[PDB]
């Protein structure tokens, strides 16, 4: 067939547009190898460290609230 | 069913069997490299080996602990190459806890480890990936057994599994022991030998470690590259008789449909 | 609306994942929680015949799935668990479902009262 | 019948001792014994308001208390046993509670099938 113009050839793409066996195994390969690298691309993006100097505070501005509240307690006890 | 249906999954298999033929002459190349430099790997494998063929050396009655090592790749579509080795593993460890031992194993290939996740996933000792892509080298050989030394666990006996290739059409896997331990080295037979301490046979025997491995290594990798040769080779064999079949029935039904609509514009104009 | 908008992007993230039937890495961490989760998630979604459920009964199904008390069930018992389950709720629980039609909405205090039956049940129907 | 004469009768001898319950522990115990069976069988007697039970399944509460399975517990966890023990009774042993409202008198073939369901629950309870 292909050994001419007039016979069927095949192109580029013809395995997804089919659907069956492996077209539905080809999908699958793509999302569950490009499923870890969506964890270690998030993982080492929590590792910048002006982040982590503002966390560095939050839990500080927390901390200092929650002082308030004894110091609080401890005037009225007095 | 229809011919829409039909024409598109028989260009699937059009790129399936072009693609497996590309990967036969890829991987016999390779095979033909790995063909040639085995022989100067051989004979220094031969020599590191024959020490221990001129002396009675069995490990006698009972010892503590144990090493596996299982020898594959990191790269599929090779047939049983990895199926044989996982089989011959499982029956020795049910085997020797029989008699008590501890049995620790190690895997120099993914697929090794992949498949002994469920059932050993605890008698793991260290697992060493990228293995099989490029040819294996004296290096690797060392880097491996470096890493079996200084980890902790001081063993003192063990063996090593590998599929030893007879032809291009058959392999095997095979079993050959390691008598790492000094003691277990210091028998009968080696009373006759001259000057050496515990001491060079400490270097001594650490180094024959590195030159089963490096024996190893280089009949796994010849063993594997033969079998993507043949595997590659029915699949592209299934997938051109497959594309015949489909070619009778592409043509049975395009001839189907120039008759089907011929027959409606003739009953159309007649009725009219 | 409220519990079936992420029961419906969940079985969304399972249908691209698990297509393979041949396995070759273990990613037990990263998405066997997704990949088995949706098994649970479509067993839930199974009808016998001729046998209509009222829509508050519907909510009290799927909401004890989507938020995760059933993880921990063999997946051939799945079905046995929900006929045991619509027994327990539409002879002793008749004033909660009761709130979740008339209101029309659960609310905040209807959603940890609903929380702790969900878990007396499954403490008492495993043996 | 077979389980209130029984019971009667030692829920009697407590009236006798029950002076003695204040400023006690100095007593025999046999008297320490009539103020502990007796305040078991009280706790079972406690019932809620427009609760009405059906016949055998009050032979199956009776007859864990007046047996001896309730010795070893806490007296404000009696009220709560009683409660846990008839939800596990009726849908896992619904087969078991319309042989006593069928036959009627208690054969030693279910006697002795009971004495296999509050010691198998007796264990799993406290917790």
């Amino acid at each position: 067939s292909s050994d001419t113009p007039e016979g069927v050839r095949s192109g580029a793409g013809a395995v997804r547009d089919a659907g069956g066996a492996f077209g539905k195994k080809e999908q699958a390969d793509e999302e569950r190898y490009f499923r870890a690298r969506a964890r270690e691309q998030l993982a080492a993006l929590k590792k910048h460290h002006e982040n982590e100097i503002s966390h560095h505070v939050k839990e500080i501005e927390r901390l200092q609230k929650e002082i308030e509240r004894h110091k609080q307690s401890i005037k009225k006890l007095k | 069913a229809t011919l829409k249906d039909i024409t598109r999954r028989l260009k699937s298999i059009k790129n399936i069997q072009k693609i497996t033929k590309s990967m036969k002459m890829v991987a016999a190349a390779k095979y033909a490299r790995a063909e040639r430099d085995l022989k100067p790997a051989r004979v220094y494998g031969i020599g590191s080996l024959a020490l221990y063929e001129k002396a009675d050396i069995k490990v006698p009655e009972d010892k503590k602990k144990h090493l596996i090592i299982g020898v594959s790749s990191d790269r599929g579509l090779c047939g049983a190459i990895h199926s044989s080795v996982a089989k011959q593993i499982k029956s020795e460890v049910a085997n020797l806890t029989a008699a008590g031992k501890e049995v620790k194993i190690v895997g120099v290939g993914d697929k090794i480890r992949g498949i002994l996740h469920r059932t050993h996933s605890d008698q793991f000792l260290v697992t060493f990936k990228e293995v099989g892509r490029k040819p294996p080298t004296f290096g690797d050989a060392s880097v491996i057994a470096l890493e079996l030394l200084n980890s902790g666990y001081e063993f003192d006996e063990g063996s090593i599994i590998f599929n030893r290739f007879r032809s291009v059409i058959s392999y095997k896997t095979e079993e050959k022991p390691i008598f790492s331990l000094d003691t277990v080295a210091s028998a009968e037979s080696m009373s006759i030998y001259d000057d050496i301490d515990a001491d060079v046979l400490r270097n001594y025997q650490e180094y024959s470690l590195a030159n089963i491995i490096y024996y190893s290594l280089k009949e796994s990798t010849t063993s594997e590259q033969s079998a993507r040769m043949t595997a590659m080779d029915n699949a592209s064999k299934n997938a051109s008789e497959m594309i015949d079949k489909l070619t009778l029935t592409f043509n049975r039904t395009r001839q189907a449909v120039i008759t089907k609509e011929l027959i409606e514009i003739i009953s159309g104009a007649a009725a009219l | 609306k409220q519990v079936a908008g992420t029961m419906k992007l969940e079985l969304a993230q399972y249908r691209e994942v698990a297509a393979f039937a041949q396995f070759g890495s273990d990613l037990d961490a990263a998405t066997q929680q997704l990949l088995s989760r949706g098994v649970r998630l479509t067993e839930l979604l199974k009808q016998g015949q001729y046998a209509p459920m009222a829509i508050e009964e519907q909510v009290a199904v799927i909401y004890a799935g989507v938020r995760g008390y059933l993880d921990k069930l063999e997946p051939s018992k799945i079905t046995k668990f929900e006929n045991a389950f619509l027994s327990h709720v539409i002879s002793q629980h008749q004033a909660l479902l009761g709130k979740i039609r008339a209101d029309g909405k659960i609310s905040e205090e209807t959603d940890a009262k609903l929380k702790e039956i969900v878990t007396n049940f499954l403490a008492g129907f495993e043996a």
